[PDB]
Parts: structure tokens; C-alpha cells; sequence
């Protein structure tokens, strides 16, 4: 069945530099696509990234354009996340979540989510 | 990026009322919406997609419907496990959600 999982989040001090794990498993993961999405303590859900199935693709939210590069490994079915300069705004539970498969709307999916791993960007 | 806009906010019920949320779009997302729910220290779980397909394992109490830039949750019964809040998501373009609505204990 298929099973996402995230790892990586943790205490760091704004400014800091931090990488966010996603691994994958129950499926053809080269075939899709994946996202992160992040939920500030309180607040609601914001899509943060996507990269497409060969890696060839990937696109930003305004907000962290520059900071955060995504990335993945079609070969250990692992998808990354690198954050840097985190500012105390980015507190948040990040998500990565299934895009679409091939032949379908680059925008399609979200059907299935991870446990997700926290980031509290403190000092 | 399209300004989804969720309403009521929240909006305390009792077990058995039927419930109705809504969402609207700045600008025509056809039929690319989905509806999650969320409980408390969890992720989000689909129970729709493409406006009013239903997601497998859900109880058909759920139902949704709307196109264009006007949709609709509908719950039937509300059920004693059924409190949690609920967003939509716009799949058209850039994802972007509603602000949420909280359904909670009367």
C-alpha cells in the first residue's frame, strides 16, 4: 500500500539551514509527481513546492523563491526539501504529498499525505 | 493563484443536523476542487474530488457539488466523528486552499 514518510524537522536558530526528507514506498514513485504543503501552528494549509516525475520541473510559492531548492531520488524513492536562511515565519508541520500520474493535469493528485515532521524555527 | 474564500468560519451543531460549507473562486476553476478534513493533530484526508467524486472508504453522507467558482459541502447526519474542520482545495492552477471551517460540539 502505498506510505509516505517525513523526517528531518527540528529546533533550529532563525537563519539556519535545515533538510526535510520525504520517503516513499508502495508505488512507482518515478511515475508521479510530489509536493510539500506547510500548516503555521494555528493557521491553515499552503502549498510550498513541486517537482515533477524526472526531476525536470519544479516550481515555488513567492514566499520562499531563492530560499528552498526541492529535489528528488529516483532511485532510493526519497523527495527533498533544502531550506535556507529560515526566518521565525516558517514554523510550520510540513507535508509532502502525491501529485499526479503520468498523462493527467501537472496540478492533479494530493490524494495521499505523510505523518509530517515539524520545523519551529527558534532561538 | 486564485483567491479561494471559505465560509462560515465555524459553526457549532449537534449529532444528526446536516451541515453546508461552501467555497468560491476569484475566477473560473471548472471542476479542479477537492474537500479534506482535518482532525486534530493529524494530516488531511480527501473525501472529494473533481467537485463531487467520492473519495473510496467514504461514507456516503458526504456529498459535493458546484462548478465554476461556487461550491458546496453537503453532510447529511452529522455523525459524532464527523467534528474536525474541513477545507477545499483549488487544483485548477498554483494549489491554494480556503481558510477553513471548524465544526464543533453544540
Amino acid at each position: 500500500q502505498v506510505q509516505l514518510v517525513e523526517s528531518g524537522g527540528g529546533l533550529v536558530q532563525p537563519g539556519g539551514s535545515l533538510r526535510l526528507s520525504c520517503a516513499a514506498s508502495g508505488f512507482t514513485f518515478s511515475s508521479y509527481a510530489m509536493h510539500w504543503v506547510r500548516q503555521a501552528p494555528g493557521k491553515g494549509l499552503e502549498w510550498v513546492a513541486v517537482i515533477s516525475s524526472d526531476g525536470g520541473n519544479k516550481y515555488y510559492t513567492d514566499s520562499v523563491k531563492g530560499r528552498f531548492t526541492i529535489s528528488r531520488n529516483d532511485s532510493k524513492n526519497t523527495l527533498y526539501l533544502q531550506m535556507n536562511s529560515l526566518r521565525t515565519e516558517d514554523t510550520a508541520v510540513f507535508y509532502c504529498a502525491r501529485g499526479n500520474p503520468p498523462y493527467s493535469s501537472g496540478w492533479g493528485g494530493g490524494d495521499y499525505w505523510g505523518q509530517g515532521t515539524m520545523v519551529t524555527v527558534s532561538s | 493563484d486564485i483567491q479561494m474564500t471559505q465560509s462560515p468560519s465555524s459553526l457549532s451543531a449537534s449529532v444528526g443536523d446536516r451541515v453546508t460549507i461552501t467555497c468560491r473562486a476569484s475566477q473560473d476553476i471548472r471542476n479542479d476542487l477537492g474537500w479534506y478534513q482535518q482532525k486534530p493533530g493529524k494530516a488531511p484526508k480527501k473525501l472529494i474530488y473533481a467537485a463531487s467524486s467520492l473519495q473510496s472508504g467514504v461514507p456516503s453522507r458526504f456529498s459535493g457539488s458546484g462548478s465554476g467558482t461556487d461550491f458546496t459541502l453537503t453532510i447529511s447526519s452529522l455523525q459524532p466523528e464527523d467534528f474536525a474542520t474541513y477545507y477545499c482545495l483549488q487544483q485548477n492552477s498554483n494549489w491554494t486552499f480556503g481558510q477553513g471551517t471548524k465544526v464543533d460540539i453544540k
